[PDB]
């Protein structure tokens, strides 16, 4: 596993420049592509020899619901350590929720996306051990061609990624705000977020819109702060809600038990 | 530079600290913490990591740092902690030693604090 050929990718068009270091069009092989270049202070070769023994988990190649990374350029002898994944072109759950200048995406659809999720993330919930590091936010799902909800195995942090600095905290149980990964049971503050991706998709708002990142961890975590379960939704659907972002993480459902449940609102 | 400002130059010296008071309180507000007292608010790392996540857009996980720090060993270790999400954000290595700021040093403090309202002087 040499990895991918950086002297191989055609980079088209940057999208976007952040944080993590930038994203942009392109293709490699046949393929479009984006191609994320991650930016690292103090990059070392045990930071190069970490990036090489993380990326081949993300190359998750049998779940429909799940979006592979197809490949990683090591660094050296790439400029800088780089990852690459299928261009999709809806972008992600997050931009068509809430920057879909276009269209507005139906219930309908909606429930689909949150089976599709549940889905994708059951499926992660088999392997041995956890992929660490990932969070389920709606940046971190992307929509295909055809609609279909995939997990984005790109927007899985790395372990010298951005360490100590949370850019969507609203997503994460408040048990993740305060504990160690160690120290929590990860599966269940996953479907926390899933709650939360629920609460969104029916909203159509972003959760704490209006208040910093810092604000909502610290508020969330220390003061009790929670989404507001909305006004006069199916009692059905409210539960379900309220099941996934129960207080106690021991509590609240797998993702495959809430498979059926979400199978049998597509259409009973 | 700064030092001139400091050593000679007290009724500007007051006018930077007044804002400072502004500046901090912006942000800290936030959070429902607030800054009379620059001299010492700073010393054990808390406020300048808060303040960095409130700066630069992100929570800091409870468990990254000693939200209530028990020694001086976990408040120097707060503000290097600090010192380095100064540097993610593209601040050079700041001059004072973490220690220095532990220690209440004014123009280190001050120094760090001036650092910070200079480049996050439109961030709301
Ligand atoms: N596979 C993809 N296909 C199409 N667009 C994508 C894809 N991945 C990301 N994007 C788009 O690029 C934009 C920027 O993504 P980028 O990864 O730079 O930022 P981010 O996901 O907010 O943060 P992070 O650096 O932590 O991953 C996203 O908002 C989305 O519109
Ligand atoms: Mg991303």
């Amino acid at each position: 596993h040499s990895g991918i050929d950086f002297k191989q990718l055609n980079f088209l068009t940057k999208l976007n420049e952040n944080h993590s270091g930038e994203l942009w069009k392109g293709r490699w092989q046949g393929n479009d592509i984006v191609v994320k270049v991650l930016k690292v202070r103090d990059w070392s070769t045990r930071k190069s020899r970490d990036f090489n023994e993380e990326c081949p988990r993300l190359r998750i190649f049998s779940h429909p619901n799940v979006l592979p990374v197809l490949g990683a350029c090591q660094s050296p002898p790439a400029p800088h350590p780089t990852l690459i994944t299928h261009w999709m072109p809806y972008g992600s759950l997050y931009n068509v929720l809430h920057e879909g200048t276009n269209f507005v995406v139906d219930q309908s659809q909606a429930v689909k996306f949150a089976l599709d999720m549940a889905r994708g993330m059951a499926f992660l919930h088999t392997l041995e051990p956890l992929i660490p590091r990932h969070a389920l936010n709606s940046r971190s799902v992307m929509i295909d061609e055809d609609m279909t909800a995939r997990i984005s195995m790109a927007d899985v942090k790395f372990s010298f990624q951005s360490p100590g600095r949370m850019y969507a905290p609203a997503w994460v149980a408040p048990e993740a705000l305060q504990k160690k990964p160690e120290d929590t049971n990860r599966r269940s503050a996953d479907m926390w977020s899933f709650a939360v991706l629920l609460w969104e998709l029916v909203t159509r708002e972003v959760p704490f819109a209006d208040l910093s990142n810092m604000e909502i961890g610290m508020k969330v975590a220390l003061e009790g702060l929670r989404p507001t379960i909305p006004p006069g939704i199916s009692p059905h659907v409210s539960k379900l809600m309220k099941i996934c972002m129960n207080e106690d993480p021991a509590k609240r459902p797998k993702f495959d038990m809430i498979v059926p449940i979400l199978e049998k609102m597509q259409d009973k | 530079a700064f030092d001139t400002l400091f050593d000679h130059a007290p009724d500007k010296l007051n006018v930077v600290k007044k804002t400072l008071i502004t500046f901090v309180n912006k942000h800290l507000n936030k959070l429902n913490l607030e800054v009379t007292e620059l001299e010492t608010q700073f010393a054990d790392g808390v406020y300048l990591v808060l303040l960095m996540g409130l700066l630069e857009g992100y929570f800091v996980p409870l468990h990254s740092f000693f939200l209530t720090p028990d020694s001086f060993e976990q408040k120097v270790l707060n503000v290097s902690f600090a010192f380095e999400l100064m540097q993610d954000g593209g601040l050079e290595k700041p001059k004072p030693r973490p220690e220095d700021i532990v220690n209440c040093d004014l123009k280190s403090t001050l120094r760090v604090l001036y650092n910070l309202f200079t480049k996050y002087r439109n961030v709301e």
